[PDB]
């Protein structure tokens, strides 16, 4: 097996893009060129982790009792109180959407990041040898397409709430008039308030991808370069650090979604 | 990296996990919690009424 | 040089002209010298020590107080105790029961 | 060929300078928020509002600068 | 080749230095707003009205630099 | 030469300036947390959650240049 | 380079990570769940005092 | 005729360094006005007068570099 | 061919700048710990726990840059 | 020939910026030690202990930079 380390690090950074036209499992030696080549690995792992979220919480929500709770049911209501207490801090309106939106974003983006902890060759090896797929990488949030899909999803929510809760009359005042007030400044203000609105979600998704990509790539580099006897002394101090990043990047995507949807209407 | 059709696919999965979570997961859990919190208040009231 | 007072609501403790003091400030130990810019602090329990004119050495223990400085003047408004115990609220507790009994 | 290959160096300059400007500018502004939050802690949801007012002004210029850097790499080059 | 290349570089230095100026200059000014906000919170609607005047001058000069940066990329090419 | 070596020089400029901006901006902000946490040591859970609000905004804009810097080396060069 | 060697070094580095997680990350969690089942019990006992 | 290409670069560095100096100078100077307004708010139209007397001097040298750099870009180039 | 000398320069810029940001940001942050440890010396076990929480964030983006500078010199060059 | 010569310029920028990072960062951290020792002179053997705990983190990065600057200058040369 002619793995040079510069090539081993190469093949790991290739996702399972597949063309709708050919329906063919592409491989890293030659990348085809079209938009329509879904990254198979990301969709499958994203919905399997998303199903595991909903299957766990429903298996408790369908039974959860107001007695002394069981030791599993108590771990679910701790996350429910953490999510509701953070909503209740930063949102006062009546909307039934914000609380469950904030939950699914926290628990799903947490599960997506958690994949980066697993040994970098474990699932990719099994997929090539056992199955025969040309490639795999198993962290969904270490790819842009999922994180911009969530961040543009929240942007459509940001526009729905600012139209709904204050109307086109109010939304047209705030976009033109602020921050300089006088109608003399309107032409400049339309650039500043328009891009600042887009700056909020673009920072959400690219913060999450930027962390996750540059944490998966560190495990690919430490695996690719260092000899086996020596990997653990640079791998173990990094996995211990990235447990902190996987939580904080799930907590911040939750928090800023609430803050943006909350400060949109009120 | 590369922008891709995955951006639409993830947007279907995202909306549908929010809709089943909104109906099924969240209302039955928060009814069950608030039903406990309410009873604690009922116990406190009973202690006040007893003394009076 | 400057004119030091040490006083309490009960009494004058000292008055006289002073070449320097060492005095135990709220955030740390402090020395005051002639013409030192105006200054305000609480003072900790402990010694203030003084040299009078001709550098004669004098030590006073203080339960606490407030120090302040003005051009030509230092005054230490000392008090009898910390007062921060506030255990004398208990002394008001029998003021009630003895009225009810 | 050097025409496009230098443009990646043009966007690197533009959005790198924006990254030092915006992160230090919010770091100063955010520091006066947390010290305001420790002097008047019953007050945080007032001041945080104000922090989000003025942080909307701080980032607007760096975020067009980053956006125009991204445009040079993906569009032009 | 390298005439069109260098115009984009000339816009990168122009918008990069302007993004440092506009970001840092509001960081300092908006932190002094926040500390007058924390000291006298009922007075915020008055200082905010002074913050928007002063902040308009700070960006006024960086924003003719940004306007010439977009001119050099889009218009001269 | 000129294709590959400049793309590493572009990534060096992008992820070096983001190292300046995101480190110093969180040094400035993180010192006001530790000063507030020495003034009001019952507040630290309240101030650290405010610190996590503010630190998210500081790091976001450098993290644009960190992820795109890694794109230029690995995807482009 | 040897590929199976990379999997060997990843195993050693995972084992040492698990052993840190077990001694510094998990007990804070089983502390928290246990101390939120302590609180509930006290409140339920308080309700019995209200009942008395 | 290569001469045109550097003159856009020579105008770019005058207007970028002017935008740094004229934005951070008015940010330091205006931020001490706002603490002066938070202390003594019945004084504000007295302090605005001194702020505009002093802010004209911060902008003496930068409005000349914006002045001559905007010349070089159009008249000479 | 000559190309391999720019790869060391690219790592030098990337790794030195990350040593500016990782050293000063810990110095700012660490001195504010010492100032509060001087004040409340019975709280040295608590503040020293917070310092490691916030210090973990300061050096994060510097750690990526130092890791990519080692990759460039040894692995690529 | 430039494959010898640039490597001394590539090491000079590594051991310049490592020297600005380690000297300013210890000066800020060491000066806060010196005030706390002047205020709290009973505590010096305490603060000196925590100064040496905190000082070894400031130097972790600048000694990567200077050790690679020595390696680049002499080993690869």
């Amino acid at each position: 097996e002619n793995m040079t380390p510069q090539d081993y690090i190469g093949h790991h950074l290739n996702n399972l893009q597949l063309d709708l036209r050919t329906f063919s499992l592409v491989d890293p030696q030659n990348p085809p060129a079209t938009f329509w080549t879904i990254n198979i690995d990301s969709m499958f792992f994203s919905v399997v982790l998303g199903l595991l979220f909903l299957v766990l919480f429903r298996s408790v929500a369908k039974k959860a009792t107001s007695g002394v709770p069981g030791k599993f049911q108590t771990a679910i209501e701790l996350v429910i109180g953490f999510v509701n207490g953070s909503v209740k801090d930063m949102y006062h309106g009546k909307s039934k959407l914000i609380a469950p939106l904030a939950l699914t974003i926290f628990v799903w983006v947490f599960l997506m990041n958690l994949m980066d902890l697993l040994p970098i060759d474990l699932l990719p090896y099994i997929a090539e040898h056992v199955l025969g797929l040309p490639a795999l990488r198993v962290v969904p949030s270490a790819d842009v397409n999922v994180t911009l899909s969530m961040a543009l999803g929240v942007f459509i929510l940001i526009l729905f709430y600012s139209i709904k809760m204050k109307g086109i009359g109010g939304f047209t005042k705030e976009l033109t008039l602020q921050p300089f007030n006088h109608w003399a400044f309107i032409p400049v203000n339309l650039i500043l308030e328009g891009v600042s609105l887009l700056s909020k979600p673009v920072s959400l998704g690219l913060r999450l991808f930027g962390n996750m990509y540059a944490g998966e790539l560190i495990f690919i580099l430490i695996a690719g370069l260092l000899p086996w006897w020596s990997q653990w002394i640079l791998n173990v101090p990094w996995a211990i650090f990235h447990i902190l990043i996987i939580t904080l990047q799930a907590f911040i995507f939750m928090v800023l979604t609430i803050v943006y949807l909350s400060m949109a209407s009120e | 990296m590369n922008l891709n059709a995955t951006i639409l696919g993830q947007a279907i999965a995202f909306v549908l996990f929010v809709l089943f979570c909104m109906k099924y997961v969240w209302p039955p859990l928060m009814a069950a919690i608030e039903k406990r919190q309410k009873e604690i208040a009922d116990g406190l009231a009973s202690a006040e009424r007893a003394h009076k | 040089t400057y004119h030091l007072d040490v006083v309490s609501a009960e009494q004058q403790m000292f008055s006289g002209l002073v070449e320097k003091i060492q005095v135990t400030g709220s955030e740390g130990e402090l020395g005051i010298y002639p013409g030192h810019a105006p200054l305000l602090t609480a003072i900790k329990p402990g010694m203030i020590r003084i040299v009078k004119q001709h550098g004669h050495e004098e030590f006073i223990y203080l339960s606490g107080g407030i120090l302040e400085v003005q051009p030509g003047n230092v005054t230490v408004l000392a008090d009898t105790a910390i007062r921060g115990q506030d255990l004398d609220e208990a002394r008001a507790m029998e003021a009630k029961r003895k009225a009810e009994e | 060929n050097l025409n496009m290959d230098l443009l990646y160096m043009a966007a690197a300059v533009m959005m790198g300078l924006a990254a030092i400007g915006a992160a230090i500018g919010i770091g100063i502004l955010g520091g006066k928020f947390l010290e305001g939050a420790a002097r008047q802690p019953d007050l945080i949801p007032l001041l945080r509002t104000q922090f989000f007012i003025v942080m909307g002004l701080v980032d607007a210029i760096p975020m067009i600068a980053v956006g125009l850097g991204l445009y040079v790499m993906f569009a032009v080059a």
